[PDB]
């Protein structure tokens, strides 16, 4: 009557073992529905911020790809002013082997990895490409002003 | 009977929005590019021919709570209109008359909504009503 063996699974295990840095709780009315915190990475300017992400694992899951966005204003070339991303491994290359955990990390590391140069990247990158130490000032400003709350 | 979150379903209706649906007749999309929360929407409606709403762009505003698509969403009219159901005077849409809002299924989305006021323009009670000069809009 319930919810996939699979899911059951991935679910309980990151409560058990969380991605360091990562905080995802489950929905209080949607078991498919995760609410996460993303710690800016180490030695980036989103670091000593928190960033949350919401999570939703579609009917077709792990068929079809989780679904996610931010929902912390952040400043940065592949996530854009609503929250979205274009991961690689969330469309074109998503597989039922890979699982949450592989996302969120690959999320982290986006973060600790800004690609301006992405075919996909926002209106953000040509500040990234052409000025980056002013461009990560800016990330580090929008860090201040709203993740550290 | 799994449902799909309210901000992932908004999600979906900001891309259907943007890919247009049929003859383009109703538009959606949101208010402010940077609202995270996806909670205001502008909404437009092309006046329906052979009434006297005919060639008219309607603006409205559409805003999704926090427990859309469980509940309808609120809606009001910016471009003035004269319509049952519309508050002549503030263009609030009230629920209770408007039957896609008083009968709200979870399965609907503001471009239903919008259809609906555009299918009820045609109404015989109210394709005949004078309406306002074309343009005005309400306070607020
Ligand atoms: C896909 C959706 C949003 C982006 N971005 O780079 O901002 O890519």
């Amino acid at each position: 009557a319930g919810l996939p063996r699979r899911i059951i699974k991935e679910t309980q295990r990151l409560l058990a073992e969380p991605v360091p840095g990562i905080k995802a709780e489950p929905d209080e009315s949607n078991a498919r529905y995760f609410h996460v915190v993303i710690a800016g990475p180490q030695d980036s300017p989103f670091e000593g911020g928190t960033f949350k992400l919401e999570l939703f694992l579609p009917e077709e899951y792990p068929m079809a790809a989780p679904k996610v966005r931010f929902m912390t204003k952040i400043y940065h070339p592949n996530v854009d002013k609503l929250g979205r991303i274009c991961l690689d491994i969330l469309k074109d290359k998503w597989s039922p082997a890979l699982q949450i955990r592989t996302v969120l990390l690959s999320i982290q590391a986006l973060l600790s990895a800004p690609n301006p140069d992405d075919p996909l990247a926002n209106d953000v990158a040509e500040q990234w490409k052409t000025n980056e130490a002013q461009a990560i000032e800016t990330a580090r400003a929008w860090t201040r002003l709203y993740a550290m709350n | 009977g799994v449902k799909v979150p309210r901000n992932f379903r908004l999600l979906e209706e900001l891309e259907e929005g943007q890919k247009g649906v049929g003859d383009g007749t109703v538009s959606w999309g949101l208010e402010d590019d940077e609202d995270m929360t996806l909670t205001r929407w502008t909404g437009m409606i092309i006046g329906p021919p052979r009434t006297n709403y005919e060639n008219r762009i309607y603006s409205l505003k559409v805003e999704c709570g926090p427990k859309y698509p469980e509940a309808p969403p609120s809606v009001r009219f910016v471009t003035k209109i004269n319509m049952n159901g519309i508050n002549n005077s503030s263009g609030m849409v009230d629920a209770r008359s408007i039957p896609v809002l008083a009968k709200w299924q979870n399965s609907y989305s503001i471009k239903v909504v919008l259809q609906e006021l555009r299918r009820l323009m045609m109404s015989k009670e109210n394709m005949k009503l004078p309406q306002p000069p074309e343009g005005q809009t309400y306070n607020n």
